[PDB]
């Protein structure tokens, strides 16, 4: 699960090239993509 | 102690260096003088 | 050159308590023994126990006279530094706080005594669970009266509490007694008979008006120690330079060792 | 971005007034004041 | 660690008769109520002692002097006064004294004050303003007991002193007005015990009236370079506390 007001940006991105691209673009996308990778590893692993 | 419901498996850490319990240089077996610093081992005092 | 003590608090419990006891500056402790180091288990109630039993108000009075006077001013992010006030010779005017509910002016004679009045701030600990006791800091007069009023019930607890000042009438507590409190009445059987002698038989002849010189010299000497041997000794005295003449209970003061 | 946050405390400090003084004595001049405050978040909308 | 100095007020348009007596009184001992860099001369006089029509009793004056601070006076600057305050622990001033006593005094002994009960001629009668200041005596603590005991033994019958080889022989009568009964009460309490609302008198009055006569020593005398023994009216150095 991913909580709302964080998926608020993932539903759609009204940001049209925000001047500060390191503020809420990194510390959110990377933090969640870690688990978006671990869930792939889940099925990659459960076979053995 | 109220931590007896603050944990599930504390057994492990609470038998390492519980302080000394008796006299260490007396001519008999006295009660621990309060200025003792020894944090010794005690298997029995865990399993009773 | 002031002798210094270290009562550093180790890193077991949360800083939520050392931050809370930061507000206890100017409070007075009294260490049982002496050395250049100390800790929490040594200036706590666990250090003041006898026979595993918590001493009562009387048993907490004869013991205080054996410990060494100390005041606190700093609670360092890692440690806590206190000065030896009993014998040490500090040129600063040692800042203390008047927790006891009695108003202060310039020129009191402050003393030390145990848990009194109704409610205090005796704080425990969570992890190691050490209870530290803080002798409430009062002046001398009301103490000279409370000692009388506590012997006044001592002479009942074996043989069978509201005081007035500034319009205030407050009580004093005394739990169940131990039979030892033997200890209490012996202090007067010593303090009374030596204050009367052969030269006091002339004394009962001048009463309808309302060598004896020797009995006047010795009687006053013992009279000074009735409150000293049965009570506490004042250690500091109020001296405020450019502040207010009305120092209330709960506020920091600048007193100096006597 | 007052959107994907939890709480914010903005603290400050000001000097304490003590003019040049007359004959000396120990005073233990203070250290700071260090007050703190909170934030309280709301929002509204309109229907069209 | 720097000393403490007090500055007091003085009148203006004065006479060159009393001012010489002020210039003669250097090294006496006087008590102060509250340590303030701005304290008037009337603040330290009998006028600022508890006047209730009559001067306050020397019993309560002794109680004050035990609760009040003190000040040792040094060279006076004829325009004003300059005196070093004592009782607190002022750091390393050159404390000397003018010994205010008619009895001999040895070196290396202790000093504490007592109500002046002999004469007040050593005061300054400034009748140009109408206000008077009164000054104490000085005595060793090894003798104060006897100094009070002799006068009370004399006064109980109506109603010698020695040191180093010196044979010397209102507020004096009111001291026993709170003293005589505390020993009869002990005579009665010995039988009474072998009630409760009576206990509040004996113990409390004993603790209140024993200490004021059991004061501590706040001054020792010491001369490193000069005279060894002092007679009434000399400039001997001392040590604080």
């Amino acid at each position: 699960a991913i909580a709302s007001e964080a998926l608020s940006l993932l539903s759609n991105t009204y940001v049209d090239g925000t001047e500060i691209d390191s503020s809420l673009r990194i510390r959110a996308i990377q933090q969640m993509a870690r688990n978006l990778r671990t869930v792939l590893d889940s099925f990659e692993r459960g076979t053995a | 102690v109220n931590t007896n419901c603050n944990t599930l498996d504390r057994l492990l850490m609470e038998a390492k260096a519980v302080a000394s319990q008796s006299s260490t240089d007396t001519e008999y077996q006295f009660k621990r003088p309060p200025g003792s610093t020894e944090m010794t081992q005690d298997p029995c005092g865990l399993f009773q | 050159m002031p002798f210094e003590i270290e009562v550093l608090l180790p890193g077991e419990l949360s800083p939520a308590e050392t931050s809370a006891l930061q507000k206890c500056e100017g409070k007075i402790i009294t260490f049982s023994t002496l050395r250049h180091r100390a800790s929490l288990v040594d200036i706590a109630l666990s250090s003041y126990y006898i026979n595993g039993a918590p001493p009562d108000t009387l048993s907490l009075l004869e013991a205080y006279r054996m410990r060494f006077a100390a005041v606190i001013t700093r609670v360092i992010p890692g440690k806590l530094l206190a000065h030896a006030i009993g014998v040490g010779t500090p040129t600063p005017g040692l800042f203390i706080q008047n927790t006891s509910p009695v108003d202060l002016c310039n020129g009191d004679y402050i003393c030390l005594l145990p848990p009194v009045f109704g409610s205090a701030d005796s704080i425990r600990l969570d992890s190691v669970g050490l209870e530290i006791v803080f002798p409430l800091t009062i002046p001398q007069t009301l103490m000279r009266e409370i000692i009388a009023k506590v012997v006044a019930r001592a002479v009942e607890r074996t043989a069978a509490d509201v005081i007035c000042y500034n319009g205030r009438r407050y009580e004093l507590e005394t739990n169940l007694q131990h039979r030892d409190g033997d200890a209490a009445i012996r202090t007067l059987v010593l303090n009374l008979m030596f204050s009367i002698n052969e030269g006091c038989l002339l004394l009962l002849a001048l009463i309808p008006t309302l060598p004896i010189y020797e009995t006047i010299s010795s009687w006053i000497s013992t009279s000074s120690r009735l409150g000293d041997t049965l009570g506490t000794r004042a250690i500091l005295r109020v001296c405020v330079f450019d502040g207010p003449s009305t120092v209330h209970p709960g506020d920091r003061t600048a007193v100096i060792q006597v | 971005e007052l959107a994907y946050v939890r709480d914010g405390v903005i603290q400050f400090e000001v000097q304490q007034p003590m003019i040049a003084r007359d004959g000396p004595h120990p005073v233990d001049q203070p250290v700071h004041n260090y007050m703190v405050k909170r934030i309280h978040k709301r929002s509204l909308s309109a229907a069209f």
